[PDB]
């Protein structure tokens, strides 16, 4: 947030508001909405954004990505997964277990294919949870498996 | 001229129907009247909506009976009337520019198939095997089962069950018509059951004791217990009353093939799990057909694959192996690649959905 | 029944043997070639033995084994060495189709000879047997009595000697079917090859066959030249002219030059004139005189302003500051364009007392695209203002100069050194803001002033206001040069305007030189590609924001597969919601040519999460569809009148107005809520800015030039593509960025006009061609052929599109030449008798001609 | 002849729209991945 | 006179390759602009 004063004058000069999403009060709703036409005074509407140079960009990009592990990604993270996959075998398999449950009981209570159930999207939710899950689990134990060895001699 | 010549064939079709099966009018005279009515052009540049409206699936059972004992009666070496269709199918194919032609193209390969089942030569047929192989959409699922059901006795002519193996399965699986389920699939279970005769198994009736009737159950299940135990005596007897079922559906080929399999099957069925097995338990055990067969006997089996053992001359018994191991380095990787290319099948799915 | 016994004596000796026995089997391939492909090594073996004459039996025989195998081209270069077997005049399906299998081949192996050597087709490159095919070809089609079938074969095959022989022996002129059938040798000639050099020699060579004169069209002659643009089809059209004399097709010729032709070509035709003699006659006719005459005389006559839709729009508030006086000043201009009058000024006083600088700097403006037109009276409406008659303020001052060029512009040759000076005067030193104001118009009047001309003191005088890195006037000065530099332009230019970018940061400077560097760059298509890499390869967004219109106005008309693919590939992986917006719209100029795929590739950026995806889209589809047909476009625009955005409203409103021109009236039936949210959304105070503005602006383009005048971008009347509309589009595509660029749609607009003056001297006649269609003139939003008579054909709103349904009987005193030619911009219809009862009418520029 | 050349000319456009669709495919999948980050 | 049939022909199968790419996305970019 900003605040700038107008008052006398600031007028008769290049156009303020037309720079970005201004000649606005649809209703009262802006920003903060305790503000309508005065804000604190005249409607200031600030207006933010941000430009860096070519070398300012190249770090945040490269640098900047979770945590770091970086320039070496084998064995930082190996020896932490695998010591709990033995562990996350057992807990995925308890994801899969409630999966189809929730599908045999889906079809099960309807017979009729219509709409008394308010159901408006009943299969794509349950259908998205066997599926985007079942998604997750086996390529975080593919795509880490192949460098989870990678020996070679 | 399209719209005069299809509105013509309109009113060709429906006597088609009483050629086929119904009214045959004349054995000489109509199969001379049929060609004249199709040769000149029917077939055209192929230029718009040109498809089912050939004779196609109508002409299948017409001819064979024409052939037999009815224009020939084994009289000549070949209907001339046969020789100038093969000179019209064949030049239908020649024609085809291969862009719109799906079903059109698979039924025409029947006709030569088939009639080498019969009376000709299979060996030339594998030739047109490379030619036949596109992807067909337009064929319909009762012509889907007929086309996989051929491809898969060639095969079995060929010694190779492997191959025949996908294309039979995909074949009891469609053709839901009726009459499809009734002739075609008994006919296309007998032939199912055949390449489990080559590969050794030959399963029990569950699925097909109601699925058929009980014409094609009693040959099955004596030539079961036949190979199984390794009889030769219960084998031969088979073949001699179930003769007349075995060379209509041209499976007589049994009395060579299927009688090599009664030794190797046999094998696996009694117990050779020890390791040195002396020659006189050998002539003992599978009657006495196992007694003037020992050596070579073992030797064959051996390499085709069935078990692996060793044999010794000096003291007179064989070393065998029961192909028993324990997963540790190279066990099971043999098995990764291949639940990988099973899943391959699969893989599919994503550009049919 | 098999070919056991025919293969068995294959391998044996005794080849007087073979020869009844190749005789025998070649019968049987076309049924047992199933076996015999086993063969093939065994038959190729004896095919290359000296002692084996019969060789040429066995390469039909194996031609047949691939035939049926798929592969057609082992089959065709087996049967070609034989020299016998290949026979043209045999029809059947195993014949035709090694006939016809070369004819691909054919071409596909001499595009790739083509880049090396275009001479290719005189030489040994070419194997002569594939050479004798598309020899043999030609002559079966010529026997065809098809010329079509001929000359398309010739078309793909890139050579020039077949196209010529087979056009020039089949000339009998019925005189009306070979000069149609030259049409699609020029037409599918730049449209289809993107080489310039391959259709310059269609271009070139079908000049020849006319070029006696056995009764030709000059009109077909006159587009070839404006494509090539070269100086000496543009000479040679006056050579034969001064051979022979005659005052109707001298007059006539030098009309359509004038109108079809840019304004670089336009001073070449008038300069080389002067060598090789002149015609005092034609003096005039060059130097655009009466077309600017034509323009201010046509909407005249017929004037409907309709002050009823335009006062109820401004009378709805007061308010939303400068911004409200501003957006109708926009909508003023172009109703009024062409109409010169001042009732918005005169007859109302308070509207004009609350205006600020840049609101009166646009009002005042406003005055040059409503007396653009007029040669002589348009700078005494800016008399008060001039440089020496004070102002009533410096900033007002400013405005003057600005409307100044939007009337001249072109013309203003005499305006550029008038406004040189100014420039230069004020390019010491400038200290405060409207000082910068005053040199800001003079820098965008001298630009559209000397806009297609190259002028190196305009571009040497703009660089040092655009070095003192000025934010008002230095903007106008990288703009300003850009117009001068139109065309194919100058290397030094582009590296010198390249690195000012990179040295100084400015961002309006840097759109300035964006969108400068894009205007440089016309037609040169690959040639471009240096400057557009340098663009892509920058991380800045300004530079890329600016790099997709390079790519627009290069490409422009014929497409490019990598142009296309380079325009959506930013749209892409660039995350910036102005450059994604940029590089969608700049895909319209490209697509101008063929509007069948403008909106099935808009269709599927229809709907994104993200809202400036759907605003470039909206714009792109109606910058192509403006004045051009298929209405599906409108069902693209319906859905983002409904999104919240006030933005993508605008978006779609503006795009409504230009596609929908004398489209209204029962033809596409969304007039009805189209026209009823004009007023609607000004009515009510709670939309927002942008949806109340674009409201504003879509109702004056309907109006604009009093519902007569249309924008014509690609029609039949230029022929190919006008300059000044498509950079008064490109300039169109900024809004909210600096301040309103609106002002420069005037260049894109045309008046649509029949009349046939005379075969001598200046008439205007009022007459009537008599001619039954649809009613669009009457047609106007409120507050089939029968050979039938009509009211009134002369001028009215007429249309270029229903004007076909419209001949022009020969009852009268006038006779016509190309039977209804159809272009409203050089008309003048061949008189044969002058001076007769038709009914002359003098009009208005006779006073000041 | 000129009806059989203009359809061939729509189909190459079709060509680089096809290839088009998947590169905004895997690209949205990673503006999609970023919405879901911020859930 | 043939490959001017030839094409025609064969350009038509490219058609359904079309329809499946957009109905792909349909379902696709649909969704995201709901989140």
């Amino acid at each position: 947030d900003a605040f700038r004063l107008i008052d006398t004058g600031a007028l008769i000069n290049n156009l303020e508001p037309r720079q970005t999403t201004s000649n606005t009060g649809l209703l009262n709703k802006a920003n903060i909405q305790a503000l309508i036409h005065g804000l604190n005074r005249h409607y200031y509407s600030l207006n933010i954004d941000y430009h860096k140079t070519a070398k300012e960009t190249k770090m945040l990009m490269n640098l900047h990505k979770e945590q770091w592990q970086s320039g070496l990604k084998m064995y930082d993270y190996e020896e932490k997964e695998e010591s709990n996959l033995a562990a996350t075998k057992s807990m995925v398999k308890i994801a899969e277990q409630y999966s189809k449950r929730i599908e045999e009981e889906k079809e099960l209570t309807e017979e009729e294919l219509k709409t008394r159930y308010v159901g408006r999207q009943d299969p794509k939710k349950h259908l998205s949870e066997t599926a985007d899950e079942t998604l997750e689990n086996n390529i975080v134990s593919v795509l880490t498996a192949g460098v989870n060895s990678v020996a070679i001699k | 001229k399209t719209i005069e010549v299809t509105a013509e064939i309109n009113c060709f079709m429906h006597l088609l129907v009483q050629l086929f099966l119904w009214d045959s009018k004349e054995l000489e005279q109509l199969v001379e009247f049929n060609r004249k009515v199709v040769i000149p052009n029917l077939l055209c540049y192929y230029n718009l909506r040109s498809l089912n409206l050939i004779n196609a699936k109508l002409w299948f059972y017409i001819y064979l009976s024409h052939e037999t004992l009815a224009r020939s009666s084994e009289e000549i070496n070949s209907d001339n009337q046969n020789i100038i269709l093969r000179s019209t199918m064949m030049k239908f194919l020649k024609i085809a520019s291969l862009k719109h032609d799906n079903e059109t193209k698979a039924m025409l390969i029947n006709l030569i198939l088939r009639d080498f089942l019969n009376n000709g030569e299979v060996d030339s047929a594998s030739d047109f095997i490379s030619k036949l192989e596109y992807p067909h959409t337009d064929v319909s699922s009762s012509l889907e089962a007929r086309y996989f059901f051929y491809l898969s006795k060639i095969n079995a002519i060929q010694l190779d069950y492997s191959t025949a193996n996908e294309y039979i399965i995909a074949a009891i699986r469609k053709a839901p018509h009726n009459s499809k389920s009734l002739g075609f699939l008994q006919q296309s279970n007998k032939l199912h059951c055949c390449i489990q005769l080559l590969m050794g198994d030959i399963p029990e009736l569950s699925f097909f004791h109601q699925s058929n009737m009980q014409k094609s159950l009693l040959p099955y299940y004596h030539l079961t217990k036949a190979v199984k135990l390794g009889d030769l005596k219960k084998f031969t007897s088979t073949i001699t009353k179930y003769k007349q079922l075995l060379l209509k559906d041209d499976t007589y080929q049994l009395c060579v093939r299927l009688r090599s399999n009664v030794i190797k099957t046999g094998i696996r069925i009694i117990s050779l799990t020890y390791k040195k097995i002396s020659l006189r338990d050998i002539c003992l055990k599978l009657n006495l057909d196992s007694e003037q067969t020992v050596e070579y006997m073992v030797s064959r089996a051996i390499r085709d694959g069935v078990i692996e053992a060793k044999i010794n001359h000096e003291d007179g018994f064989i070393e065998t192996t029961e192909l028993l191991n324990i997963y540790d380095s190279e066990d099971p990787q043999q098995v990764f690649d291949e639940r990988i290319k099973f899943a391959n099948q699969l893989h599919d799915e994503y550009l049919v959905s | 029944t098999t070919a056991a016994p025919l293969l068995a004596l294959l391998r044996e000796n005794q080849d007087s043997v073979k020869t009844y026995a190749l005789e025998s089997i070649n019968n049987v391939v076309d049924q047992l070639w199933s076996e015999i492909s086993n063969e093939l090594p065994d038959i190729e073996a004896l095919y290359d033995d000296d002692t084996f004459s019969d060789r040429e039996m066995a390469a039909l025989i194996a031609s047949k084994v691939y035939y049926n195998l798929g592969e057609y081209e082992s089959a065709v270069k087996y049967a070609l060495a034989a020299k016998d077997r290949f026979d043209i005049d045999e029809k059947s399906q195993f014949v035709e189709t090694i006939v016809s299998k070369s004819i691909e081949m054919y071409v596909q192996e001499a595009s790739k000879q083509y880049t090396k050597d275009e001479q290719f087709y005189t030489k040994d490159i070419i194997d002569p047997k594939l050479t004798s095919i598309f020899e043999r070809m030609i002559e079966k089609c010529l026997k065809a009595s098809e010329l079509k079938l001929a000359l398309g074969i010739a078309l793909e095959g890139y050579r020039l000697d077949i196209i010529e022989s087979a056009l020039k022996s089949k000339l009998d002129q019925s005189t009306s079917e070979n000069v149609k059938i030259i049409n699609y040798l020029l037409t599918l000639a730049i449209t289809t090859v993107t080489n310039s050099k391959f259709r310059s020699s269609i271009l070139r060579k079908s000049f020849d066959f006319l070029m006696n004169m056995p009764n030709c069209d000059y009109l077909t002659l006159n587009k070839v030249v404006v494509n090539l643009n070269d100086a000496g089809l543009a000479l040679q059209l006056f050579k034969k002219l001064k051979e022979e004399n005659d005052e109707g097709l001298s007059a006539q010729i030098a009309f359509d030059l004038v109108s079809s032709a840019s304004q670089q070509l336009l001073e070449i035709l008038v300069t080389e004139l002067t060598a090789q003699g002149y015609d005092p006659a034609l003096l005039n006719i060059l130097s655009g005189l009466p077309t600017c005459d034509y323009y201010n005389t046509f909407l005249l006559n017929n004037k409907n302003i309709d002050i009823g839709l335009l006062n109820k729009s401004k009378s709805s508030l007061d308010g939303k500051f400068s911004l409200f006086h501003t957006a109708v000043s926009v909508a003023n201009g172009f109703m009024h364009a062409g109409t010169t009058d001042n009732s918005f000024i005169k007859a109302n006083l308070p509207w004009l007392g609350k205006a600020q600088n840049w609101a009166k700097f646009t009002a005042t403006a406003s005055l040059g695209v409503i007396h653009k037109g007029n040669l002589l009276e348009g700078k005494k409406v800016m008399a008060p203002y001039l440089p020496g008659s004070r102002a009533s303020s410096r900033f007002i001052k400013g405005g003057s100069l600005y409307g100044l060029g939007l009337i001249y512009a072109g013309f203003g040759r005499d305006t550029t050194d008038y406004l040189k000076n100014i420039i230069v005067e004020n390019s010491g030193t400038s200290g405060d803001e409207d000082v910068d104001v005053l040199l800001h118009g003079a820098s965008l009047g001298i630009g559209l002033a000397a806009m297609g001309s190259a002028n190196i003191e305009v571009y040497e005088a703009l660089k040092e206001v655009l070095y003192n890195d000025s934010a008002t006037s230095g903007e106008a000065a990288a703009l300003g040069m850009g117009l001068c530099m139109l065309g194919t332009g100058k290397p030094e230019a582009i590296h010198d305007m390249f690195t000012y970018s990179q040295e100084t940061q400015h961002g309006n400077i840097t759109r300035g030189l964006a969108v400068g560097l894009a205007l440089i760059n016309y037609g040169r298509q690959e040639l471009a590609d240096d400057l557009i890499t340098k663009m892509l390869a920058s991380d800045e967004s300004l530079l890329r924001y600016g790099g997709a219109f390079t790519i627009a106005l290069a490409y422009a008309g014929t497409g490019n597969n990598s142009a296309v693919k380079r325009l959506l590939h930013v749209a892409v992986s660039d995350s910036n919601d102005d450059v994604r917006r940029a590089a969608v719209i700049a895909l319209g100029f490209v697509l101008l040519r063929d509007y069948t795929t403008v909106p099935r590739i808009v269709q599927l950026l229809s709907k994104s999460h993200n809202a400036h995806v759907r605003c470039g889209t909206a714009f792109a589809l109606g910058i192509a569809c403006a004045g051009k047909g298929l209405q599906s476009a409108i069902d693209v625009l319906d859905p983002l009148t409904k999104d919240p955005v006030d933005f993508v409203r605008q978006a779609a409103m503006i795009a409504l107005s230009m596609i929908l021109i004398q489209q209204t009236e029962k033809l596409n039936p969304q007039v009805a809520d189209i026209n009823k949210n004009f007023l609607s959304v000004i009515t009510n105070k709670h939309q927002e800015g942008l949806a109340k503005f674009g409201a504003c602006v879509a109702q004056g383009i309907m109006n604009a030039g009093g519902r007569n005048v249309t924008i014509q971008l690609e029609n039949a009347d230029t022929g190919t593509l006008d300059t000044k509309s498509v950079v008064g589009l490109v300039m169109f595509s900024q809004f909210w960025y600096w301040f309103p660029l609106a002002h420069f749609l005037s260049l894109s607009f045309t008046p649509t006009t029949v009349i046939g003056i005379r075969g001598s001297d200046q008439a205007i006649p009022k007459f009537q061609m008599n001619c039954y269609a649809k009613e669009d003139a009457f047609s106007y939003p409120r507050m089939k052929y029968s050979s039938k008579p009509y009211k009134v054909d002369n001028m009215t709103r007429i249309l270029p599109q229903q004007s076909r349904y419209i001949s022009f009987i020969k009852d009268d005193r006038f006779v016509p030449v190309r039977k209804f030619k159809g272009n409203n911009g050089v008309v003048v219809l061949r008189d044969r008798e002058p001076k007769e009862p038709v009914a002359l009418i003098e009009t208005v520029r006779q006073m000041k001609d | 002849y000129f009806k059989l050349k203009k359809l061939e000319k729509e189909y190459e456009l079709l060509t680089l729209q096809e290839d088009y669709i998947k590169d905004e495919q895997r690209h949205l999948k990673r503006e999609l991945k970023r919405a879901q980050e911020e859930v | 006179e043939q490959k001017i049939q030839e094409t025609e022909l064969k350009i038509r199968s490219k058609t359904e390759n079309v329809r499946r790419l957009e109905a792909q996305r349909n379902a696709l970019n649909d969704k995201v602009r709901f989140i």
